C-alpha cells in the first residue's frame, strides 16, 4: 500500500515514463553527430549512417554501441512489466527490481553515449546533434528516476530502534 | 619457575640489588645513553669523526653495566623475575647487544644499530608515574576499535577502486624532441600527459608525449600494484597532498570524472575521523558522570574558600592598623589612587605604550626611532610614579602579596636596569636586542583587565598539571623517533643533485625539527618521498620505509589525541559546580513556492556567468536574464511593505531583504546609464540567505554554539593577544631579514643586479641566463600588521617549514641567507606553535563540554531512574515481534533448510574473500597467462553469486527476498557484474567499460553485512542524519557565495602553468572555483593562492585590456578574501563538530557493559526459534528453555535450570492469557526488570503506576490506552 499510494511515486514514475519515450526516440533516431567535412555530410546513427549534401543517401558502414542499445531497451521492457504487476495485488516489492532495471537501462544508454563520443575521435569537422541531447536527458531522467524510485520503495531507517528494516 | 633456590652469599646481593637508590643509579646511566645517542653524528658512506669514534667504544661501558645490573637481577630472584612486563623488555634490550658483540667479532650489521634506539624505553620502566600513563593510554583503545576498523575498510575500498580505474594511466611523459629530459617550467612538477584526448596538449614547444616514465613524485605516487594504491589513498586521507594525486589523474585521464573519486574520499575521510575524536571522548566521560554526585562536597569547598577570603582580608585589616603629618599625604593616596582617575589615567599610558612598542618599521625614517627612546624614557617616568603611589597609600605588605602587582614590580625594575645599562655603554650588540625584547613583556599590563582572568588562569594552569604527565610522554616519544630516524636516514640524503632536501636528519636538531614537522602533519609527503628515495627508490625492500612515516603519524597523533581527553576530564570536573488582497498573496502557496523556484533560477545563471568574455553569446542571454529578474525581486519587497509598513524592518530577514533588493534595482539604474555595474550584480547573491531563515533546524544548532562562545570568549581574547605578542617579538627579531637575493651568492643590496647563469638539471653544460633581483619572501616580518599575516599561517599548520627554514637561514639586517646559521631561532616557531596548539585545543574542549551540558538540559526533566533505565522502558513499551517467514512445501523446505544455515553463511562469506584477493593482485605489466586466469575468475565469481540469488529466490518466495535491503543490494551487484562480463566479451569479437568494473568491487561491501559490530555503527550515523544536513546547507551556501564573489573578481587571471593558478586550479568557471575553495577548506597550501591573486598578474589574452595593461589583473582584495573565507570555514566546520555531538548523543553516552541493546537486539532472534509463525504469543512451557539461552548479562546462569530464574519469573507478575500464551512484551519487561533492579510488592506496584504516569506524560498520544493495557500486561 504505503509506497504506491503516496504521490512521491506518482511524480517519479511519471517522470520515468517521459524518459522511456525519449529513450525509445533516441535509439531509433539518426542524428547523433554531424559529419561536416567541407558535400558528403552525414549523421552517425545506431543503425544507419546517412549521407546528405538536397540529396539524401542513407546506408551504413560504432558496432559496439548498437548491440549495447539492444540491452538498454531490454531492461526498459522488463522494467515496465514489473511496474504493471506492482499495482494490482497490493504488492509493493516489485518496485524494488523495477527501479533497478531502469538504472541499468540508464547506464547502458550512457555507454552508448561514450562509445559514440569515442568514434568521433577516430575520424573534417564534427559537432553533436539533437538526438544526442535527447540521449543525455534520457539518461538523467532514468538514472535519477530509477534511484529515486529505489529510495522511495525502501521504508524509513528505523529512526528509533525497535522497528529495524521490515 | 624459579632457578635452583640457593642460599650462598648471593642472598646478600638481594639486599644490594633492591636497596633504595638502585633506581637512581640506573636512571643516571640510561640518561647517559640518551646523550650518547644524541651526539652520534651519522656519516654518509662509512665515515667516523673522532667523537663518533669514541662513542662507539663507550657502548661497551653501557653494555656491561646493563649486564652487571641484569645478572644481579637474575641472582636476586630468577625466572619468576620476568613478572613485570616492563622488565621483560629489559633483558630483551640486552640480549640483542650481546648478539651484536658476536657479529662484531665476525668483522675482524646495521640492523642491530637501530635497536640501541629502543633503550630509552627502559627510562619509562624505571621512572614510575609514567607507568600510570602507558597503562591509561591502552585503555582508551577499546572503544575506538570499531571506528578504526571502518577506516581500515574505508581505505581498502578506495584502494581497489583506485587500482582498477587508474592502472598504468600515469606513465605518459612530455619529454623533449627525442631525448631523455622531462620538460618542465621552472616550478612545474613533472606531471603526466596523454597523446589521446582530454589531458594535456603538452604545449611546452618542442616536446612530444612518449611512453616510459615522467612519473609522479619519483615513482612513489602510482596507482598500480596494491601497495602503492593503498599508500596514495592513505596520504589523500590525511588531507595532505591530496591535490597532487588529484591533479595528476586529472592530467592523464582528463577531468570531470575523477573529481568524484577524491572529494568523496575527503568527505568520508573527514567524517570518519570526525567521529574518531568523538569516540575517545565517550569512554572516559561516563566514568566521570559517576563522580558528579558529590554536590554536597563543593558546598563544603566554596565555604572554605569563603573562609580563606575573609581571613586574608581581616588580617590586612589588622596589618594596616599597625603601621599607622605623613598621614595627611596618606588620604591623598586613597583619593587619587582608588578613584575613577587611575582607572582612566593608566589606560592613556598603557594604550600609549602598546602603540609605542608596536610601531616598529624597517626604516622608521629618522624621527620615529628618536621617539621610541624618549617615549620609553617618558612612559617609565609614569610607571614608577604609578607604582610609587601604590607603595605609600595601599600598605607595603598588601602590595607585594598580590601577584599581578608583583608582576608590575618586575616591569618597573627591568625598565630601569635596561636604560642605565645603555648609558654604561659596555654592552654587546647581542645584548641590547635582548633588553629590547624585555620591554615587550609590558603588553601583559593590558591584562590587568579581563574580569575572569583569575578564573581563566585557574582553568589553564589546572589543565597543565593534568597534562604534565602526558606531555612528558609526548616529548619522550618524539625523541625515540628522532633517534631512530637518524639511524635509518642518517645522511643517506646524498642524492647527487642540487635541490635542497632541507629537512634532512644528519644532525640531532635537524632530526628534531623534521620529526616534529611530520608530527603536526605539515608536508610529511615530501619527507616520506625522501626516505623512500634514499634507500632504494621505489622497490620491494625499499618502500618498507613507508612504515617509519606511518607509525610516526598514527601513534604520534594518538598520544596527542590523548592529551585531548585528560583536559576534557579535567575541564568537566569544573562544570559540575485593498490590503486584504495583499494579505493573501504573502501567505499564498502560489507566491512562496514561486520564490523558492525563482531563487534557484536566479542563482543558476548567477553561478556560471562567463565570467571572462564580456562580449560573447553567453552574455546577451544573461543580460536579458538578469535585468528581468530584478523586476520580480523588487516586486516582492512591495508586497511585504503593503502588509505591515515601515515597522516591518524589525526582523533580521527583512533588513537583508530590503538591502539586496534596493541594490538590484539600482543596477537597472546602472544599466540605464550604460545604454556600480558589477557590484550591484553581486549584491543579488544574498537572496538564498533569506531562505535559510525559513529553515528551522539551525535554530537549535546556531543557538547552542553562541552559548559556547560566551564561555570560550575569554580564551579567544587571549589567544589573539599572543599573536600580537609574538608578532612584536617576531618583528623585533626578524626585521629586514627574509630578504633573499635570487642567485644565492651575492648577499647584499647593490650587487644583486645584472644577469647570471641558471644551470639546469645538474650539469654545467646547460647554462641559461636569467636576470637577478631581490625576492622578498612574501610573508616577511616587517610591520606588526605584516607579521600577524605570516604568523597566522604558521598558526594554521600550513607553510611553516618553508618559512621556518628561512628563519633559520637569516643573518644581519640587509643581507642574504647563510646556509645553516643559528638553528637556535627554531625555538620560536616551536614554543609558539606548541602554545597555539594548546589554546586551539582548549577552545575545542569548550565546544564539547558545553554541548554535553546543553543536551542534558532536555533530560533535566527526569524524575526517573537512569538513561539506560529510560531507553529499555522505551525498548519494551514500543517493540514488537519479528517476521519469521517459515515456508510449506517440503521440496522447497529442504532448500530453505540449507540457505539460512551456517553452510551458506560460511561459504558465501568465503568466496568474497577469494574474490577480494582476485582483485587484490591485479598489478601492471602482468603476463598474458595471468590475464587469461583473472578473466576466467571474473566469470567464475559471477556464476556463484548469481547462484546465490537463484537459490535464495527459490527459497524466500519473492515476498520475503526483497524485504531486507541487503538482498536488494545484491541484485544491484549481480546484474552489474553480468552486464560487465557480457560487455567485456562482446568486445572480444571499449574504454567505456571502466564504470561497470566498479560493480565488481562492490562485493566487498557484502563483508560488513555479517560484521555485526560495524553495521551497527554506520546505521547510527544514518539515524543521526537529522541535525547535520541543515548545517551542511550553510556549507554549500558558503561555497556558493565565495565562488561567485571571486569568480567575477579573480578571473582574467591568465592560467600560466607553474604559477599555482594553472589549468587544474582555475578560478574561471564555477565548478573550478568550487574545487579551489575546497582546496582552501582542507588547508591544502592556500597561502600560495593568496599570493597568486595580487596586483601584478597577467590578464589572460582572451579578455580586452587592449593597449599596455597586460600585467594589471590581480585585485588585492585577496588578503581580505582568503582570510575571511578561512575563518568563516573554520568557525562553520566547528558547527559540523557540534552537530555530530547533537544526534549521536545517545550513542556517545553509552555503557555497553551494563544494559547493552546488543543483548536486546539479539533477543528478538531467539523468539524466531520457538515462535516461528509470527503469532506473537508463546507457550509458557518453552519460555523456560528460552531463558537459558540468551547470555549471562541478560539471560541466566550455566548452573541451569533452577529455582532461581524460575524463582525470578514467579517473582515477576507474569500474566497468563488464554491457554497460557504470553506476549513478548510482558516477558521482555520482566527479563529487563531482572537487570533493572526491583523489590517485592508494595515497591513493585508503586513502580508500576509511576511508570504509567511517566509514560503517559511522555505520550503525546493521549489516546491509545492499549499502551495502558500494555502496562496491564507488563505490570499486572
Ligand atoms: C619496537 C620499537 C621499534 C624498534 C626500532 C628499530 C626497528 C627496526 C629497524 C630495522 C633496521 C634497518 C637497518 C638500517 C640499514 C639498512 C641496511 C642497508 O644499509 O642497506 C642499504 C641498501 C642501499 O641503501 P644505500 O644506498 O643508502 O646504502 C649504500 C651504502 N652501502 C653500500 C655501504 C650499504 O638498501 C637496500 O637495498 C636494503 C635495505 C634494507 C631493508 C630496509 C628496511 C629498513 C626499514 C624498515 C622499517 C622499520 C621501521 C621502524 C619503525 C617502526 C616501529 C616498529
Ligand atoms: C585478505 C583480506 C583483504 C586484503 C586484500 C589485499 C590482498 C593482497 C593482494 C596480494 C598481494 C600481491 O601479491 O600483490 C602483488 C605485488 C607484487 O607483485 P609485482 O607486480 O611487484 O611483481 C613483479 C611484476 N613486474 C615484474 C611486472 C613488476 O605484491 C605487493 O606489492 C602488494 C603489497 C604488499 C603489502 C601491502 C598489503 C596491504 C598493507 C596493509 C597494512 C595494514 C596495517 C594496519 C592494520
Ligand atoms: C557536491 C556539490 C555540488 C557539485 C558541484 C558541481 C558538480 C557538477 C560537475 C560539473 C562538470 C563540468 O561541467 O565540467 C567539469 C569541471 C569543469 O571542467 P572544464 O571542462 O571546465 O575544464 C577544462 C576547460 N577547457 C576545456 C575550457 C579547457 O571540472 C571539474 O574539475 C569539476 C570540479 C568538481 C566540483 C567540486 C565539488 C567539491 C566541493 C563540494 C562542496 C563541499 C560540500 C561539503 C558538505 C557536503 C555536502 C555534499
Ligand atoms: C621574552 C623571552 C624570549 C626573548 C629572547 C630574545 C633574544 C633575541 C634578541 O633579542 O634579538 C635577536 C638577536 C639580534 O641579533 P644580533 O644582531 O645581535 O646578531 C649577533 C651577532 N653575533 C651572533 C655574531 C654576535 O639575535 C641574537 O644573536 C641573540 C641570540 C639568541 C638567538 C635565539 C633567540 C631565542 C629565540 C626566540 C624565543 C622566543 C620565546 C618567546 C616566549
Ligand atoms: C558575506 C561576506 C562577504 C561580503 C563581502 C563584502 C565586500 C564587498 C567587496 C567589494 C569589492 O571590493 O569589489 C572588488 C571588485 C571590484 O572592485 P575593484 O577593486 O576591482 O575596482 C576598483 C579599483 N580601484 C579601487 C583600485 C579603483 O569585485 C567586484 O567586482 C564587486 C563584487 C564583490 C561584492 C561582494 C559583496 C556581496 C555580499
Ligand atoms: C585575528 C587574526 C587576523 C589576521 C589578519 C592580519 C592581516 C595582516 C595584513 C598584512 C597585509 C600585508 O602584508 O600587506 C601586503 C601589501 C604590501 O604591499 P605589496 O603589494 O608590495 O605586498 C603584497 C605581496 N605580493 C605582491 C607578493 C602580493 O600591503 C598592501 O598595501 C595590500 C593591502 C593591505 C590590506 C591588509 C589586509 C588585512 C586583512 C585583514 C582583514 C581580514 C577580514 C577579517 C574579517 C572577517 C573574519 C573575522
Ligand atoms: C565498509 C564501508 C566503507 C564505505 C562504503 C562507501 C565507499 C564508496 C565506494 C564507491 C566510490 C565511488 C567513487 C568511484 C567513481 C570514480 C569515477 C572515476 O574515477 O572516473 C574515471 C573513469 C575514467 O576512465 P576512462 O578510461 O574510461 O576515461 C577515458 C579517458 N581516456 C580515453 C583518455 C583513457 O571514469 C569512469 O569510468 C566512471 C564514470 C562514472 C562514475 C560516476 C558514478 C558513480
Ligand atoms: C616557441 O614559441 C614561440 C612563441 O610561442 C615561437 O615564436 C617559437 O617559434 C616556438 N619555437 C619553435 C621551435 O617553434
Ligand atoms: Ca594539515
Ligand atoms: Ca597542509
Amino acid at each position: 500500500m504505503s509506497p504506491t499510494e503516496a504521490p512521491k511515486v506518482r511524480v517519479t514514475l511519471f517522470c520515468i515514463l517521459v524518459g522511456i519515450v525519449l529513450a525509445m526516440t533516441a535509439v531509433v533516431s539518426d542524428h547523433w553527430a554531424v559529419l561536416s567535412p567541407h558535400c558528403e555530410a552525414a549523421h552517425f546513427g545506431l543503425w544507419r549512417i546517412c549521407t546528405k549534401r538536397g540529396e539524401k543517401n542513407c546506408s551504413y558502414f560504432s558496432i559496439s554501441a548498437a548491440a549495447i542499445s539492444v540491452f538498454s531497451l531490454g531492461f526498459l521492457i522488463m522494467g515496465t512489466i514489473c511496474a504493471l504487476m506492482a499495482f494490482r495485488k497490493k504488492r509493493d516489492y516489485l518496485l524494488r527490481p523495477a527501479s533497478m532495471f531502469y538504472v541499468f537501462a540508464g547506464l547502458c544508454l550512457f555507454v552508448s553515449l561514450e562509445v559514440m563520443r569515442q568514434s568521433v575521435k577516430r575520424m573534417i569537422e564534427y559537432y553533436y546533434s539533437w538526438s544526442f541531447a535527447c540521449a543525455c536527458a534520457a539518461f538523467v531522467l532514468l538514472f535519477l528516476g530509477g534511484i529515486s524510485l529505489l529510495l522511495f520503495s525502501l521504508p524509513r531507517m528505523p529512526q528509533n530502534p525497535w522497528e529495524s528494516c521490515m | 619457575f624459579c632457578l635452583t633456590l640457593q642460599n650462598p652469599l648471593r642472598k646478600a646481593c638481594i639486599s644490594i640489588v633492591e636497596w633504595k637508590p638502585f633506581e637512581t643509579i640506573i636512571l643516571l646511566t640510561i640518561f647517559a645513553n640518551c646523550v650518547a645517542l644524541a651526539v652520534y653524528l651519522p656519516m654518509p658512506e662509512d665515515d667516523n669523526n673522532s667523537l663518533n669514534l669514541g662513542l662507539e667504544k663507550l657502548e661497551y661501558f653501557f653494555l656491561t653495566v646493563f649486564s652487571i645490573e641484569a645478572a644481579m637481577k637474575i641472582i636476586a630472584y630468577g625466572f619468576l623475575f620476568h613478572q613485570d612486563a616492563y622488565l621483560r623488555s629489559g633483558w630483551n634490550v640486552l640480549d640483542f647487544i650481546i648478539v651484536f658483540l658476536g657479529v662484531f667479532t665476525a668483522i675482524l650489521v646495521k640492523a642491530l644499530r637501530a635497536f640501541r634506539v629502543l633503550r630509552p624505553l627502559r627510562l619509562v620502566s624505571g621512572v614510575p608515574s609514567l607507568q600510570v600513563v602507558l597503562n591509561s593510554i591502552f585503555k582508551a583503545m577499546l572503544p575506538l576499535f570499531h571506528i578504526a576498523l571502518l577506516v581500515l575498510f574505508m581505505v581498502i575500498i578506495y584502494a581497489i577502486i583506485g587500482l582498477e580505474l587508474f592502472k598504468g594511466k600515469m606513465h605518459k611523459t612530455c619529454y623533449y624532441i627525442g631525448t631523455d629530459i622531462v620538460a618542465t617550467v621552472e616550478n612545474e612538477k613533472p606531471s603526466p600527459c596523454a597523446r589521446t584526448g582530454s589531458g594535456r596538449p603538452c604545449t611546452i614547444n618542442g616536446s612530444e608525449c612518449r611512453g616510459g616514465w615522467p612519473g609522479p613524485n619519483h615513482g612513489i605516487t602510482h596507482f598500480d600494484n596494491f601497495g602503492f594504491s593503498m599508500l596514495t589513498v592513505y596520504q589523500c586521507i590525511t588531507m595532505e597532498g591530496w591535490t597532487d594525486v588529484l591533479y595528476w589523474v586529472n592530467d592523464a585521464i582528463g577531468n570531470e570524472w575523477p573529481w568524484i573519486y577524491f572529494v568523496t574520499l575527503i568527505l568520508l575521510g573527514s567524517f570518519f575521523i570526525l567521529n574518531l575524536v568523538l569516540g575517545v571522548l565517550s569512554g572516559e566521560f561516563t566514568k566521570e558522570r559517576e563522580k558528579a554526585k558529590s554536590r554536597g562536597t563543593f558546598q563544603k569547598l566554596r565555604e572554605k574558600q569563603q573562609l580563606e577570603e575573609d581571613l586574608r582580608g581581616y588580617m590586612s585589616w589588622i596589618t594596616q592598623g599597625e603601621v599607622m603629618w605623613n598621614r595627611v599625604f596618606r588620604w591623598k593616596c586613597h583619593d587619587l589612587v582608588k578613584s575613577r582617575v587611575f582607572y582612566w589615567l593608566v589606560i592613556l599610558i598603557v594604550a600609549l605604550n602598546t602603540l609605542s612598542i608596536a610601531s616598529e618599521h624597517h626604516n622608521q625614517p629618522l624621527w620615529l626611532t628618536h621617539l621610541q627612546d624618549i617615549a620609553n624614557r617618558v612612559l617609565l617616568s609614569l610607571f614608577t610614579i604609578e607604582m610609587l603611589l601604590k607603595m605609600y597609600g595601599l600598605g607595603l605588605r598588601q602590595y607585594f602579596m598580590s601577584i599581578f602587582n608583583r608582576f608590575d614590580c618586575f616591569v618597573v625594575c627591568s625598565g630601569i636596569l635596561e636604560l642605565l645599562l645603555v648609558e654604561s655603554g659596555a654592552m654587546t650588540p647581542l645584548g641590547i636586542s635582548v633588553l629590547r625584547c624585555i620591554r615587550l613583556l609590558r603588553l601583559f599590563k593590558i591584562t590587568k583587565y579581563w574580569t575572569s582572568l583569575s578564573n581563566l588562569v585557574a582553568s589553564l594552569l589546572n589543565s597543565i598539571r593534568s597534562i604534565a604527565s602526558l606531555l612528558l610522554l609526548l616529548f619522550l616519544f618524539i625523541i625515540i623517533f628522532a633517534l631512530l630516524g637518524m639511524q635509518l636516514f642518517g645522511g643517506r640524503y646524498d642524492f647527487e643533485d642540487t635541490e635542497v632536501r632541507r629537512s634532512n636528519f644528519d644532525n640531532f636538531p635537524q632530526a628534531l625539527i623534521s620529526v616534529f614537522q611530520v608530527l603536526t602533519g605539515e608536508d610529511w609527503n615530501s619527507v616520506m618521498y625522501n626516505g623512500i628515495m634514499a634507500y632504494g627508490g621505489p622497490s620491494y625492500p625499499g618502500v618498507l620505509v613507508c612504515i617509519y612515516f606511518i607509525i610516526l603519524f598514527v601513534c604520534g597523533n594518538y598520544i596527542l589525541l590523548n592529551v585531548f581527553l585528560a583536559i576534557a576530564v579535567d575541564n568537566l570536573a569544573e562544570a559540575e559546580s485593498v490590503r486584504v488582497l495583499c494579505h493573501r498573496i504573502v501567505n499564498a502557496t502560489w507566491f512562496t513556492n514561486f520564490i523558492l523556484l525563482f531563487i534557484l533560477l536566479s542563482s543558476a545563471a548567477l553561478a556560471a556567468e562567463d565570467p571572462i568574455r564580456a562580449e560573447s553569446v553567453r552574455n546577451q542571454i544573461l543580460g536579458y536574464f538578469d535585468i528581468a529578474f530584478t523586476s520580480v525581486f523588487t516586486v516582492e519587497i512591495v508586497l511585504k511593505m503593503t502588509t505591515y509598513g515601515a515597522f516591518l524592518h524589525k526582523g533580521s530577514f527583512c533588513r537583508n531583504y530590503f538591502n539586496i533588493l534596493d541594490l538590484l534595482v539600482v543596477a537597472v539604474s546602472l544599466i540605464s546609464m550604460g545604454l556600480v555595474v558589477k557590484i550591484l550584480r553581486v549584491l543579488r547573491v544574498l537572496r538564498p540567505l533569506r531562505a535559510i531563515n525559513r529553515a528551522k533546524g539551525l535554530k537549535h544548532v546556531v543557538q547552542c554554539v553562541f552559548v559556547a562562545i560566551r564561555t570560550i570568549g575569554n580564551i579567544v581574547l587571549v589567544t589573539t593577544l599572543l599573536q600580537f605578542m609574538f608578532a612584536c617579538i617576531g618583528v623585533q627579531l626578524f626585521k629586514g631579514k627574509f630578504f633573499s637575493c635570487n642567485d644565492l651568492s651575492k648577499m647584499t643590496e647593490e650587487e644583486c643586479r645584472g644577469y647570471y647563469y641558471v644551470y639546469k638539471d645538474g650539469d654545467p653544460t646547460q647554462m641559461e641566463l636569467r636576470p637577478r633581483q631581490w625576492i622578498h619572501n612574501d610573508f616577511h616580518f616587517d610591520n606588526v600588521l605584516s607579521a600577524m599575516m605570516s604568523l597566522f599561517t604558521v598558526s594554521t599548520f600550513e607553510g611553516w617549514p618553508q618559512l621556518l627554514y628561512r628563519a633559520i637561514d637569516s643573518n644581519e639586517e640587509d643581507m642574504g641567507p647563510v646556509y645553516n646559521n643559528r638553528v637556535e631561532m627554531a625555538i620560536f616557531f616551536i614554543i609558539y606553535i606548541i602554545l597555539i596548539a594548546f589554546f586551539m585545543m582548549n577552545i575545542f574542549v569548550g565546544f564539547v563540554i558545553v554541548t554535553f551540558q546543553e543536551q542534558g538540559e532536555t533530560e533535566y526533566k527526569n524524575c526517573e531512574l537512569d538513561k539506560n533505565q529510560r531507553q529499555c522502558v522505551q525498548y519494551a513499551l514500543k517493540a514488537r515481534p519479528l517476521r519469521c517467514y517459515i515456508p510449506k512445501n517440503p521440496y522447497q523446505y529442504q532448500v530453505w533448510y540449507v540457505v539460512t544455515s551456517s553452510y551458506f553463511e560460511y561459504l558465501m562469506f568465503a568466496l568474497i574473500m577469494l574474490n577480494t584477493i582476485c582483485l587484490g593482485m591485479q598489478h601492471y605489466h602482468q603476463s598474458e597467462e595471468m590475464n587469461h586466469i583473472s578473466d576466467i575468475l571474473n566469470v567464475a565469481f559471477t556464476i556463484i553469486f548469481t547462484l546465490e540469488m537463484i537459490l535464495k529466490l527459490l527459497a524466500f518466495k519473492a515476498r520475503g527476498y526483497f524485504g531486507d535491503p541487503w538482498n536488494v543490494f545484491d541484485f544491484l551487484i549481480v546484474i552489474g557484474s553480468i552486464i560487465d562480463v557480457i560487455l567485456s566479451e562482446i568486445d572480444t569479437f571499449r574504454i567505456s567499460s571502466a564504470f561497470f568494473r566498479l560493480f565488481r568491487v562492490m562485493r566487498l561491501i557484502k563483508l560488513l553485512s555479517r560484521a555485526e559490530g560495524v553495521r551497527t555503527l554506520l546505521w547510527t550515523f544514518i539515524k543521526s542524519f537529522q541535525a547535520l544536513p541543515y548545517v551542511a546547507l550553510l556549507i554549500v551556501m558558503l561555497f556558493f557565495i565565495y565562488a561567485v564573489i571571486g569568480m567575477q573578481m579573480f578571473g582574467k587571471i591568465a592560467l600560466v602553468d607553474g604559477t599555482q593558478i594553472n589549468r587544474n586550479n582555475n578560478f574561471q568557471t564555477f565548478p573550478q572555483a568550487v574545487l579551489l575553495l575546497f582546496r582552501c577548506a582542507t588547508g591544502e597550501a592556500w597561502q600560495e593562492i593568496l599570493l597568486a591573486c595580487s596586483y601584478g598578474k597577467l590578464c589572460d589574452p582572451e579578455s580586452d585590456y587592449a593597449p599596455g595593461e597586460e600585467y594589471t589583473c590581480g585585485t588585492n582584495f585577496a588578503y581580505y578574501y582568503f582570510i575571511s573565507f578561512y575563518m568563516l570555514c573554520a568557525f562553520l566546520i566547528i558547527n559540523l563538530f557540534v552537530a555530530v555531538i547533537m544526534d549521536n548523543f545517545d550513542y556517545l553516552t553509552r555503557d555497553w557493559s551494563i544494559l547493552g541493546p546488543h543483548h536486546l537486539d539479539e533477543f528478538k532472534a531467539i523468539w524466531a526459534e520457538y515462535d516461528p509463525e509470527a503469532k506473537g504469543r508463546i507457550k509458557h512451557l518453552d519460555v523456560v528453555t528460552l531463558l537459558r539461552r540468551i547470555q549471562p548479562p541478560l539471560g541466566f546462569g550455566k548452573f541451569c535450570p533452577h529455582r532461581v530464574a524460575c524463582k525470578r519469573l514467579v517473582g515477576m507478575n507474569m500474566p497468563l492469557n488464554s491457554d497460557g500464551t504470553v506476549t513478548f512484551n510482558a516477558t521482555l519487561f520482566a527479563l529487563v526488570r531482572t537487570a533493572l533492579k526491583i523489590k517485592t510488592e508494595g515497591n513493585f506496584e508503586q513502580a508500576n503506576e509511576e511508570l504509567r504516569a511517566i509514560i503517559k506524560k511522555i505520550w503525546k498520544r493521549t489516546s491509545m490506552k492499549l499502551l495502558d493495557q500494555v502496562i496491564p500486561p507488563i505490570g499486572d
